[PDB]
Order: C-alpha cells, then structure tokens, then sequence
C-alpha cells in the first residue's frame, strides 16, 4: 500500500498489486502535505520514473480481464508473415467494434 | 498586394480548395471551445503509425462526436494525423468531413509538384539536388518545427553543409536509440537521446535508417509552414508536452464491468453501464475528461487506449542546429554564415489559446515555447503561469522567440513572412500560393 | 543562445534574465508597418543606412 | 519645434519622445538644442534642384 | 411557525424548520395587512435578511432529500486535488444530469 | 456619410460578422417576448466562474429552449456571460446557435488588434502603453458600463 | 473569480484584456444592435 504523500514508498510492485480502479480515488484522497524527511533515492523525478512502471504494467493486467471483450492481436502492417515467398504479408484496419457477444 | 498578386498568378490551373474544406478547417482553428483531449492523443500518438491504428475506433469516434458536434475537423494540427485519417480510417467517417481531409492533404501535392513546374533539371550540386538548391521546402538544410521521428535530422546529418547538431538536454552530438519501454523510459533525462520509434511495425526498427521516403518530411514542411499561418493568422503556437503528465491520466480509466449476457451500451445517458454514465464520471480519471470536452466514447473504444505501454515517448526535447549557405551561395565572404533553425523533438500545434477554462489548470500539461514567430500565439506567451507583467503591452504587438531556439535574423525564415501571413486580406487558396511562391530562395 | 537543461523553464530563463534589456529599447525589425514612401524617407526611418 | 511659444507637455518623458520621433529626420528639424538667445539655424542638405 | 405578515416572527430556523412546500404555500395563505404593533429590532431591513439566510439552508436540507439521486460534488476546476505532484488536478464541467436510476 | 464610408475603410481586410448571425443577435435586443429567467439568472452569476458551472446544466437548456421558439441567443447584454458560453459549454449546443455565441467573441478579437494594428511601437510614457494613449478601449481611464 | 478555494483581495484575477473585451462589447457592438434603444438597470438583489 503506497503512501503519495511520500517519495520513497512507491515501487512498481506496489502500483501494479493495486487495481486500476483502486488507484483512482486513492490518489484523490492522499495527503496534500507532502513529507520531506526521507525522498526518493533517485531524487522525485525517479519516483515519477518509478510511478509509471506500476500504472502501464496494470494496463496488460486490464487486457486479462478484457481479453473475453476482444479478438487476439493481428498485426497492422506489413512485413511479418510466416509464409512470404507465395504469399505477402497484410495488415488490418482494427477500425472495427471490438466486442465480443 | 504585391505578394498576394503573384499568388493569383499562381493560383490559377492549380489545385484549389474548396471553401467547404477552408471554413471547416479554419473555424477549427478559432475554436476556443476545443475539446482538449485531441491534444492528449496527439501526444499519446506522438506521430507513432503503429499507435494510429490501434486506437483506431477512439479516433474515428472522437472525430465523428466532434463532427456531430462542431462543423470543424479534429486533428488538423498535427499533419502526420490527418494523413493517417485520410489513410487509414477511409470508409467510417461521415463523409462531410471526409472531403474536408481529403482536400486538405491533396492541395498538399499540389504544393509540392508547384515546385517542380519550375525547376529546371542539372547535376547534384554540393551532394543537393537541383530543386534542393531552389525552393527552401525541397531543401532539408531547413526542418519542420514539430518532428516526431529522426528522419528530420538525419537528412540535415548526412550533408557538406551541417554543423554537425546542436543538440542541448545532454551533450552538444544528438544521438538516436532503436525503442522504448516503460521500464526504458527516462521521463526526464538530459543527455540528448532521439527516438526513433514512429513507425509502423515494433518488430521491424532500425536505429540509423530512415522509415519513410522523402516525401514524408517534405510534406510536413509545406503543412506547417504554409497551410499553418495561412488558416490560423497568428494565433497558434508549439508547445513543450509533460508526457509523465499527460500518460498518467490516459491509463487512469473507469470502465464498468459488463453484465454476462448483456447488449453493448450506446447510450451514454440512460445506461449505468456506459463508462459516460453520470455513476462513472470520477474526477482526474480520463472519462470525465472524454466528458469535460464532449466525446462520445463507448465501452471498447476507451479500453484500447492501453497502447502506451508499448509505445511511447519519455518527454520533449528543444532543438538548435545551424547549416552553411548552399552550393550556389557559398562563395568565401558567405561561407563563414551560419542559418539557426529551431524545432520540437516531441511537441503539439496549440491551435487556439485558452486560459479562461480550468478543467486543466494553466500550464499542466504544456509549456508554450515559440520555436518560430510564426508560431508565436501572442496569447499564448501572455498566458504562461509566470509572464512578467511589464511585457504586456511589448509582446502584444512583437512575436517571442527565445534565441535557444533561435533569432529572426538568423532563422531560415526571418519576420515579415510572418506578417503578411496574418495581414494578407487574400482568400485562404490565394494566400497559400502567395506564401508557397514566397520560399523560393535568392 | 544555447539552450540549457530542461526545457520547462527555458522560456521562463528566456523572459526574466531579458526583461531589462527588452523592454526598454524598441526593436528595430518591426518596420512592417512603414509604408512605401515612409520607408525611402529620412524621417523616421534612420534604419535606411 | 523651430519656434518655441508655448509651454510643453508637463511629462518630459512623454516631451522628448514627441519631440524626437518628429525632428529626427526633417528638412525643417532644428539642431542638437534650440538656443537660449539665438535661432535654431535649420540645418542645410548638400544640393537642391 | 411563523405568521409572516409580522416582521418580529420570522428567525432563520423558523423558515428552515418549514418544509420547502409549505413555504411556499404560508407565504401564499398569510394574511394583507402588515402589523406594526411590535416591530423588528434591527429595523424593518433586518426581516429581510432574517428571511434569506434560511432559504438557502432549506435548499442544502432540499439537497439531502435527493442524496440517493445526485452524487458526489467533485471540483468544478483544477488547482485542488489530493496528488498534484505526480498526476495533474482536473475539473468537472457540471453539465450531465446527476441522477440515479 | 462620412463616418461610415470612414469605417467602409478599416472594414476589408479584417473578420466581419456573417449576416445570419447579426439577424439572431439583433432578434434578441427588440425582444418584448424576452423571458426574464435570463434577467434572473443574470443577476444570479453575477460574473463568476464557479457559479456558472454550477448551473450549467440549466444555462444550456435555457438557450436551447429559447432557441427553439425563437432563432435568437438570450444571453447576449452581458459579455462576461457571452464569454463562458463560448468557454465551457462547448458542446452541448446546436452548432448553428454555437456559431452565434462564437462569431459574436470573434467579432471582438477582431476590434482589439486594430488598435495593435495602427498603434507604433514605442516607451510607456505617464506609466500608460502606447495604445492606452492612442485609442480610448485599450486606455484603462474609461472602465466599463457593468464591472461584476 | 475562479475558485472559492481562490480569495484576492487586491491581487488580479483577469488579464488586462478582460477589462478591454467588454469595452469594446458594450460600446462598439451593442449600440450598433440595440440601435439607442437599451437601458442600465441597478438590480435589488434582497428581492431577486
């Protein structure tokens, strides 16, 4: 449980163990009294560096939960393809809906 | 009057605009009531191929409210965008504003084969063509103010010409890296690095080569050079983006979970379950901010929005370089000269300025720093969360240029381009070959 | 000048250690406001040389 | 400016900048200042057609 | 409850102890002639400012009558949230229809 | 005739209003039907911010219930009302009475630069700009009719 | 002003141009509307 009024309590573990909907209103309930006794051993633009390690991390964690929501990864653009020399390489517009009924 | 004179000249038997596609693109310009999260995702893109067509559902919807909305198109300040629009999110757009894309980019071309009506052919002269030596915007001694990617600076690289960089966070020799992570990224760094990381595949990136031809960048430079001060006169700035900032509150989503069996919500009103609903509106989360400026997003389109996390870039970078005067200009008296050029290695087109809103506090998330005095907004600088307030009445009539990014004697482009562009009483189509006509060198 | 460290201030490094020296003497590049036969005189216009 | 009858503005700062974006470059101006006792003695061109 | 054709009645929690409806309908079903016989103390101006001051704490005990249909107020601009350092402070355009179902 | 033919003068060149705008601003100065919840509510925000977010929500249904009787804009006595309709409520509008408010403020930006346009460089002179001596809108000695 | 949280008793809140756009708005474009026929009005706020 991380303290945001505190530059050397947040980690990449302890953002990414907490939810994406937990993060929201915790962070709007922290201390606006920020402590300057102990700061961040990489100076408070490393815990800045440290902070959006945990929050993108949770974004693969939100696609678990969503992956019955959408398809698998196709890939966009050309250049990759098992089979290329009858075949080319395409690439798909993800212009679509992506729900799963 | 002489100006515009030579732009009916050329005006005639050449792509015209149609006033449709001006007043849509113009009022869009003037829009001070502009939903604010275009420039959120056009940082979030930060000109990334790869990051367009992921969120690709997001931008046509963020497109097609905002044309439901206004009678304005939506990303007509970054020109990568609206070629990616007009490429590939051609069928699922209302077709009002289809035209309006598709006239914008082709009167492009037909700026830059105006050119080449003119040029008379020869040998490379100085390892530059001969249109090189001719029009300053076939000519990459000079380079555009917002670049995203490393093509910009590598064909300033590889010349006789070029000193050899100057960049300025770190070291005085820029330098490039393949791609970037979030465990890569450095959100403040200072020793010059370069991303390379814009273009289509992440598998397929390289760290010296170029991904596009040159009629990418060649491109860019007549959009913003040109079509920029010919719509906005003078109001529009390039501003220095706080991308730790600006991702922290596009991951930051409140989308409610879906019933098992349920229909998809299109109602963002009536239904609970819509992330639009009045129940989700949290503050400081990005549904609220799709609410503060009003977006119609349904559930998926908001959910693809993780596309972060596999690209995106640390922060903004100033930029500072200088070039000798070209084969065919170059004689000992001139060849001490040196032409300063200002850009942006990260940084978006402010189109309208705007202080009086504070769902974003003044100066979160951009800093406003006018690389060019045609992208000096003076509102812009009178509205910085520190301005000095003796300047009030100086910087009212005078463009502000720091001479980090340059002076106006020493810009590739000095001040009374910057004049006639917000002066010039000429229709949008007349003025535009008036200033295209205005860059062929002496 | 040469740019130096974080961009974030460097339009605020610009606009304080400047406000001394630019707000006091008038820039001499605005003439654009001249007019044609304003320009060729010597009233006003001692930038002709 | 020639010929002084008449009080000036009560600012000088607003006097002088009146006085020397008018003087600065006539046929008329007047010399470097207008004497005490004396004529301000019009300062002659080279040639006259 | 107040007679309200008296100046010397009306204090703030007299209109506030009143329902909203009924302050309607005693302010339509009190009586024409104004009486004079005891007066307000702080003069005839101060009934005036008596009766306002209760108004607007019977429209916030209106408010609490419709907590189980508006929600909770967030800000309305920026400059005040909990974390400011790390993530920014927005502001709510309080345009929807806050409504519970 | 002079006066006018004066101002035929400054006229090119520089933003002029659409005349389908003029005809729904000035349908709103000769309104006897004007309903005076607007006159209410005017006198309710009384040029501040946080109020008018406050009441958002009933600025836009007010307009746009007015909007549909009458193809005219209600708020338009008061710019710093004007102002925080082009401002912040953006969106919830039908964009032809949007483009009323819009062309309306950009009416006014046009009639500040002219002033920067005609005005030379030059000291402050008495502690006052240049324009402040030149034209009487940027001079602060004149204040406005209703300073909220 | 802006914010409750906001509170200036002599600081400014507005540019120098807020107090120049409404000038020019009352002076220059309503009289060309109203055509003279407009009035002030002092408002008794006890009774609104």
């Amino acid at each position: 449980a991380p303290q945001f009024h505190r530059p050397s309590t947040i980690t990449a573990d302890n953002v990414r163990a907490l939810g994406m909907r937990g993060l929201v209103l915790a962070t709007n309930n922290a201390q606006f009294i920020m402590d300057n006794s102990y700061p961040h051993p990489h100076g408070t633009q490393g815990a800045v560096r440290e902070f959006l390690r945990g929050q993108a991390a949770a974004l693969t964690d939100l696609g678990v939960t969503h992956a019955n929501n959408t398809f698998a990864p196709q890939p966009m653009f050309a250049g990759d393809a098992a089979a290329e020399w009858l075949r080319p390489s395409f690439g798909l517009k993800r212009t679509y809906s992506p729900f799963v009924v | 009057a002489f100006r515009d004179a030579r732009g009916l000249e050329l005006g005639v038997g050449r792509h015209a605009m149609a006033p449709a596609t001006i007043a849509a693109v113009r009022g869009a310009f003037e829009d001070r009531s502009y939903p604010a999260v275009f420039y959120l995702l056009q940082a979030a893109i930060h000109g990334n191929e790869h990051v367009f067509c992921a969120l690709a559902r997001l931008v046509t919807q963020c497109i097609t409210s905002y044309w439901n909305n206004t009678r304005c198109a939506a990303f007509v300040n970054d020109y990568s965008l609206v070629s990616y629009i007009v490429t590939y999110l051609g069928g699922d757009l209302p077709e009002e504003c289809m035209a309006v894309y598709r006239d914008l980019v082709a009167h492009v071309e037909a700026l830059a084969q105006l050119v080449d009506d003119f040029t008379l052919p020869g040998p490379e002269l100085g390892g530059q063509a001969q249109a090189e030596l001719n029009h300053l915007m076939r000519d990459p001694a000079l380079l555009p103010p917002l670049v995203w990617d490393c093509d910009g600076l590598m064909r300033h690289a590889a010349l006789d010409r070029h000193r050899d960089c100057r960049i300025d966070a770190g070291g005085h020799e820029p330098v490039y890296a393949a791609a970037c992570n979030v465990a890569t990224a450095d959100f403040n760094r200072n020793d010059g690095r370069l991303l390379h990381n814009t273009q289509a595949r992440a598998a397929d990136a390289a760290d010296d080569r170029p991904h596009r031809p040159a009629d990418w960048t060649v491109h860019h430079k007549i959009y913003y050079y040109v079509l920029v001060p010919a719509f906005s006169r003078g109001r529009c700035c390039t501003a220095g983006v706080r991308f730790d900032r600006v991702y922290a509150t596009l991951q930051n989503m409140v989308v409610p979970e879906i019933a098992p069996g349920e229909e998809c919500p299109s109602d963002p009103v009536t239904d609970p379950a819509h992330p639009l609903h009045p129940a989700n509106l949290v503050a400081n989360t990005v549904k609220r901010m799709f609410h503060n400026g009003r977006v119609v997003v349904d559930g998926p389109a908001m959910l693809t929005l993780q596309v972060l996390a596999h690209n995106m870039a640390e922060r903004t970078t100033a930029l500072l370089c200088s070039a000798a005067p070209d084969a065919g200009a170059n004689t000992a008296s001139t060849a001490n000269m040196r032409i300063f050029d200002g850009a942006l290695h990260a940084g978006v087109l402010l189109m309208a300025p705007q202080h009086l809103d504070h769902t974003i506090q003044n100066g979160e998330y951009f800093y406003v720093l006018p690389v060019h005095a045609l992208f000096a907004g003076a509102d812009h600088v009178a509205n910085a969360p520190n301005f000095p307030p003796a300047l009030r009445d100086l910087a009212r009539d005078v463009p502000l240029v720091p001479p980090a990014l340059g002076a106006n004697y020493f810009s590739s482009i000095r001040q009374p381009v910057v004049q006639h562009a917000r002066e010039s009483a000429a229709g949008e189509n007349a003025l535009t070959y008036a200033l295209m006509a205005g860059y062929f060198k002496m | 000048a040469a740019p130096a460290g974080p961009g974030a201030d460097m339009q605020q490094r610009f606009l304080n250690a400047w406000r001394q020296r630019l707000a006091h003497g008038r820039v001499r590049w605005v003439a654009e406001c001249q007019m044609t036969a304003e320009q060729f005189m010597q009233p006003d216009n001692a930038n002709l040389a | 400016y020639l010929g002084r009858g008449a009080p000036p503005l009560l600012d000088n700062a607003a006097a002088v900048y009146l006085r020397n974006a008018v003087v600065a470059g006539n046929r008329l101006g007047p010399a470097q200042p207008l004497p005490v006792f004396g004529c301000a003695q019009v300062p002659r061109r080279a040639g006259m057609d």
